[PDB]
């Protein structure tokens, strides 16, 4: 893509949004 | 000129033309094992030829 | 961005060291699909949820609901590329894809812009008081959830434009698109119903009815527009005639055009709205998005049913608006970011493709297309550009605009999907 | 198509559809020779065999009404 | 001057329309049928996925508030 | 009815002769006369011929050089043929 030398693995990328989804979907609706 | 070539005489060494054409490839696979490309292959220098 | 240390600061996504399988390709898509419509049921934390935000022109073009965690949706990579295809495609600076400088460059700028639009439009939207909140701790609290969700999509987008099927921009469009209208139809207010059981009544269907045929108008028209190709011999088998075409995709220099030009409306009709209520309006007077005459009424986009179609001069503008913006970013799209006269030249020289009859130079195939271009260039963008807006004024189901998208995006994905859902019978694997 | 659509028609339409045959003929093997997309024997074939038939039918009538 | 000049540039402009829209693939029942049939496979697939999905799951979801 | 044009000729050499000469290249029936050719082309395309050349080739085919006049149009014709 770029020349930026930081790169990270999509299993991470993948893996924060399956928590904010978790999180917010707790947080709200019970408020657990 | 190389005298000459009247109308007819155009159309038979068009025929000539097409036969020095190696066989093409749908042939083969159609026939299901082959067919050798056989001798109908004209040369210039070495062709001498009755009429 | 455009100098090398700052680019390098910006973290990506990394390239494929992983298999790219149909299953695999599959696996990241659906799950990317999945998220999206899931993050679309929940709703922000600010000890009250279920709150949306108040627009009638922002979520059609998104694709994504509003007041949940992807309110942003698209919002950002759109805004960000109009500006891109504004500039680089004016010429007023160099920069244009070719070289892995040139190239690595308008990715790192574009990059970029979409966080620095996250957070702008989430603080734009609460500052305006459009959730009602307008107090300091929940508005931060607010700003967070909004922008943070964004962000996260511009790296699935990343995953799902080298990994998955297909480009990121597309899916989620079609995704969503797709979605209003099978659950419009089909759900628990399902559209189906409604037309079903007033036929069976016996009183008329000129309500139920009307957004399905909306739907078909579309579908039909961009279906013919998809047979349309323009077809450019290849090389001779070692038999005669030329077998083999190399096509080129009428609507694509003017697809993701007319995507940026609606996205122009919106900003429009959006800072209008903001700034009188925030500040003064110096755009046009918008309240509940649009007017009853002026230039704030023929600037606004009407999906789904219409009857202000019914002033004649709201429909002139509007049409000529539209037709004239996509002209625009059609021509510059020619210029900058595929398609280009320059890429398709060594291209197929290199291959060394003919034409029947001679024409195995490069200069004479060259020329052809490079003279073709402008033309069907203008032509496409002049045919969308009405196709949409009176798509949108009959009334149609995700609207007009959304259908027409949807059609087109899907069905080359669905042609790059086949040849993939293929090549997986045979040992060989698959990656087209 | 059939032979019976042939010997319906009067004889004014017989020579106005012959003329049109020929034409689409014609830009079929211009198709043909600049290359096509996908090959067809369909358009060139049942082209000169409608024409085979319109003039066969015409003929025959010809003979027996002279 | 202008007025004049956009008038010269139409009249060469739409006669390269014309021949492109000749070399534009005619559609015809064939070609549709086989646009048409993909096609609305792809959608159903995408359009079904996401009734089952959001639709279920938002019943569940809202009323646990 | 006249009618002895198989086709047109598409060739580079065929653009030269469209754009410049204003001059149709065509495939004929192989014995023929230049007078059928130039009467079949006045009434098929709908063009007043100017003039015609033709040569024998030594393919088996006859090959046709069309001039037309300048009130009628090379481009315009070509275009039709052997498009969809």
């Amino acid at each position: 893509e770029t020349f930026s030398k930081i790169r990270v693995k999509p299993e991470h990328v993948i893996g924060v949004t399956v928590a904010f989804v978790i999180i917010e979907a707790i947080l709200t609706y019970g408020r657990f | 000129m190389a005298r000459n070539k009247p109308l007819a005489k155009k159309l038979r060494l068009a025929k000539a033309l097409k036969q020095n054409r190696r066989v093409p490839v749908w042939v083969i696979v159609k026939t299901n094992r082959r067919v050798l490309t056989h001798p109908k292959r004209r040369y210039w220098r070495r062709t001498k030829l009755k009429e | 961005k455009k100098l090398i240390p700052i680019l390098e600061k910006i973290p990506e996504v990394e390239l494929p060291v992983k298999e790219i399988t149909f299953k695999e390709k599959l696996k990241w898509t659906g799950i990317v699909l999945v998220l999206y419509f899931i993050m679309g049921c929940i709703d922000v934390y600010t000890a009250g949820a279920q709150i949306p935000a108040i627009f009638e022109f922002w979520q059609t073009i998104t694709a994504s609901r509003i007041g949940t965690l992807i309110t942003l949706g698209i919002g950002p990579i759109v805004t960000a590329g109009i500006i891109m295809q504004l500039l680089v495609g004016s010429g007023i600076i160099q920069m244009d894809l070719s070289i892995p400088e040139n190239r690595a460059l308008f990715q790192g700028c574009q990059k970029l812009l979409s966080i620095i639009m996250c957070f702008v439009e989430a603080v734009l939207f609460v500052g305006a008081g459009a959730f009602g909140i307008l107090t300091p701790l929940l508005a931060f609290l607010v700003i967070i959830q909004i922008a943070f969700g964004s962000i996260i999509l511009i790296y699935l987008d990343e995953i799902v434009s080298k990994y998955g099927i297909g480009s990121g921009i597309g899916l989620f469009i079609a995704a969503g698109v797709s979605q209003t209208i099978f659950v419009g139809a089909l759900g628990p207010e399902g559209y189906l119903w409604k037309f079903l059981n007033s036929l069976i009544q016996g009183v008329p269907n000129i309500e139920y009815i009307a957004p399905i045929i909306g739907t078909i108008i579309v579908f039909l028209m961009v279906v013919y527009a998809e047979c349309m190709r323009v077809e450019i011999p290849l090389a001779h088998g070692r038999i005669k005639g030329a077998v083999g075409k190399y096509p080129i995709k009428f609507v694509y220099v003017s697809n993701i055009p007319v995507i940026l030009a609606a996205a122009l409306f919106a900003n429009i009709q959006l800072w209008g709205l903001a700034l009188y209520r925030m500040g003064i309006p110096i755009l046009g007077h918008y309240e509940g998005g649009r007017a009853v005459d002026g230039i704030a009424y023929y600037l606004s986009t009407p999906y789904g049913l219409s009857s202000v179609i019914s002033d004649p001069i709201h429909a002139i503008v509007y049409m000529i608006a539209m037709i004239i913006t996509c002209v625009m970013f059609g021509i510059f799209w020619v210029e900058t970011t595929g398609l280009d006269p320059k890429s398709m030249a060594k291209r197929i020289g290199s291959l060394g493709m003919a034409i029947k009859g001679f024409r195995k130079s490069e200069k004479a195939i060259e020329h052809r297309l490079k003279r073709y271009i402008p033309p069907l260039t203008v032509m496409s963008s002049a045919f969308v550009g009405f196709l949409a807006t009176i798509a949108n004024f009959i009334g149609a189901l995700g609207g007009g605009t959304g259908v027409l998208l949807t059609v087109s995006i899907v069905y080359r994905m669905y042609e790059q999907l086949l040849r993939e859902k293929v090549s997986e019978l045979h040992p060989a694997i698959a990656k087209l | 198509m059939k032979p019976s659509e042939i010997r319906e028609m009067s004889i004014e339409e017989i020579d106005a559809k012959i003329r049109e045959l020929r034409l689409q003929l014609a830009k079929e093997r211009g198709l043909l020779t600049m290359g096509t997309s996908l090959e067809n024997p369909m358009v060139i074939r049942n082209l000169r065999r409608d024409i085979a038939r319109l003039l066969t039918i015409k003929k025959e009538k010809l003979r027996e009404r002279e | 001057t202008d007025f004049n000049q956009k008038i010269e540039q139409l009249k060469e402009f739409i006669e390269e329309c014309r021949r492109v829209w000749l070399v534009l693939k005619k559609p015809t029942k064939d070609e549709y049928l086989a646009v048409a049939k993909v096609t609305a496979l792809g959608i159903s697939l995408l359009g079904i996925i996401g009734y089952i999905i959001h639709v279920p799951a938002t019943y569940i979801k809202g009323i646990l508030k | 009815p006249y009618k002895v044009i198989i086709r047109p000729v598409v060739t580079e050499k065929a653009i030269s002769l469209i754009e410049k000469e204003n001059k149709l290249t065509f495939i004929v029936d192989r014995r023929a006369t230049k007078q059928d050719i130039k009467r079949a082309v006045e009434e098929i395309f709908n063009v007043k011929v100017e003039k015609v050349n033709t040569l024998i080739t030594p393919r088996g085919e006859k090959k046709a050089y069309v001039k037309l006049k300048p009130e009628y149009s090379a481009s315009e014709v070509a275009a039709r043929l052997g498009l969809f």
